[PDB]
């Protein structure tokens, strides 16, 4: 919040205007908000271990949780219709629900670092439009539910992204493809969030209602491109 | 003789002598109809060779324009009745056919065909395509260079403000293949081209808009023997 405040105001003072929108331009990079995470107890990093890339089995369950509830997390980590203009079948699009220490097609990167004290995971699909609080919280709760229920990740994807592959039609896990879809996922897959009484149904339903109103403006208003495509129909 | 009757039948005031240079560009010079006599056909008219690019140099300027009476056709654009007569370029005295005259060269090639006895006639059916614009600007000097194209059909004009309003039915990029008018703005013009082409001896097979936005078009004409077809081009 402070970060955004500083950015917005320093820009204003310099005669500029800053935006954290995820995709202001078609044809060039969008803005993302990768989230590096790790857990700890009494000063030790609960994510370092002997498993893949220096990870603990706890980290893997966490990842499994994030992957299981990705579409619902999307409703908080990519809360705008615009968010989905960044998350589109592109090469570097962090849309494949998988982990890897290299494949930057994977929405979950595993930083390769020396000190086990710095072992962690990087969830790449979030964007800056996300509510800090709710986005971070949803990421945690999904991780915990991944642990409590020992949800195994499966094996790491080290092949390639969304295009070629295209072998087995490459329908592996993916993040929500639209805001509505994400909101719907959040609707159905809300249990992991209600755990511990953190998120109430009322809160969740209210959030969804706020965003559906936004989703509607975009769905109902003619798009400039529609004229290019259909004016001469 | 057919020519001398066409002169009276159409009350011709001028005769436009035409020929092509090495680059392929049709050239012309005009003489009053009253300058057309018996001599004209047997010995042609004299002109400066050194004036055309890539032709005679410093010493041997003068050459002969030999009217080819088979090519006589009325010009449909000139204000005063004028008859067009294509000419070959002959070496003076020898009256042979200039080595560098493209029409002579093409005739020589048709001759050589018959000579080898491989065949007695060659058939050519070329399909030239072209563009129709409203504005074409370009230049190049020490401080820069540029080219600007503009046409009412150009897709880029979907956003242009027009005096009487933008009526916007334009062929998109690579989208010119056959939308009926008003998307295709050149029906009337393609047909005038057809009618006129036929008034000039060509035989039209079809006309249509081509693929590109911004006025690509095509008039398809019936094949003919090689040299007569180049004349037709």
């Amino acid at each position: 919040q402070i970060y955004k405040y500083v950015v917005h105001n320093v820009a204003h003072r310099f005669g500029k205007t800053a935006t954290f929108m995820p995709k202001p331009m078609f044809g060039d990079n969008g803005s993302g908000m990768h989230c590096h995470m790790s857990l700890a107890k009494n000063g030790t990093n609960l994510f370092s271990g002997d498993k893949y890339a220096g990870l603990s089995e706890q980290a893997l369950y966490y990842i499994g949780g994030v992957i299981k509830h990705a579409k619902a997390i999307n409703a908080l980590a990519n809360p705008t219709t615009n968010s989905y203009k960044r998350l589109v079948p592109g090469y570097e699009a962090p849309v494949m629900l998988a982990y890897s220490a290299r494949n930057r097609s994977a929405s979950i990167r595993i930083p390769v670092v020396a000190s086990p004290k710095a072992r962690r995971i990087e969830v790449r699909f979030p964007d800056p439009a996300a509510n800090p609080y709710l986005c971070f919280a949803a990421l945690l709760m999904a991780g915990l539910d991944g642990i409590k229920n020992k949800i195994h990740p499966g094996e790491p994807m080290d092949k390639n992204l969304y295009d070629l592959p295209p072998e087995e039609a490459k329908e592996i896990p993916q993040v929500a493809g639209s805001l509505e879809e994400a909101l719907n996922a959040l609707d159905l897959d809300r249990e992991f969030l209600k755990a511990g009484g953190v998120f109430t149904d009322e809160a969740i339903d209210a959030y969804i209602a706020l965003r559906r109103e936004e989703d509607d403006r975009v769905r109902m208003t003619p798009h400039p491109v529609e004229f290019e495509l259909y004016y001469s129909v | 003789e057919h020519v001398l009757t066409m002169l009276n039948e159409h009350e011709v005031k001028f005769v436009d002598l035409r020929f092509t240079d090495t680059k392929g560009k049709e050239q012309h010079v005009t003489i009053p109809a009253h300058q057309v006599n018996a001599e004209f056909f047997e010995e042609g008219k004299m002109f400066d060779g050194s004036s055309i690019g890539g032709w005679k140099g410093i010493n041997e300027s003068d050459m002969v324009l030999m009217p080819d009476a088979s090519t006589a056709v009325i010009d449909p654009f000139f204000a005063d009745s004028t008859l067009i007569i294509r000419c070959d370029i002959l070496e003076p005295g020898t009256l042979q056919g200039y080595d560098r005259d493209p029409r002579s060269i093409a005739k020589r090639a048709e001759d050589y065909l018959r000579a080898t006895g491989i065949a007695d006639t060659v058939l050519f059916g070329p399909e030239p395509e072209f563009f129709l614009f409203d504005d074409i600007r370009f230049g190049a000097s020490i401080s820069g260079s540029h080219v600007a194209i503009d046409d009412i059909e150009g897709a880029w004009n979907s956003s242009t403000k027009y005096e009487g309003g933008n009526k916007g039915h334009r062929p998109g990029v690579k989208g010119g293949y056959f939308p009926v008018p008003p998307v295709d703005s050149a029906q009337d013009i393609r047909s005038e081209m057809c009618l006129v082409m036929e008034q000039m001896g060509l035989v039209v097979e079809a006309h249509h808009h081509e693929v590109a936005t911004a006025g690509q078009n095509e008039v398809a004409t019936r094949f003919n023997t090689m040299t007569k077809k180049a004349d037709e081009i």
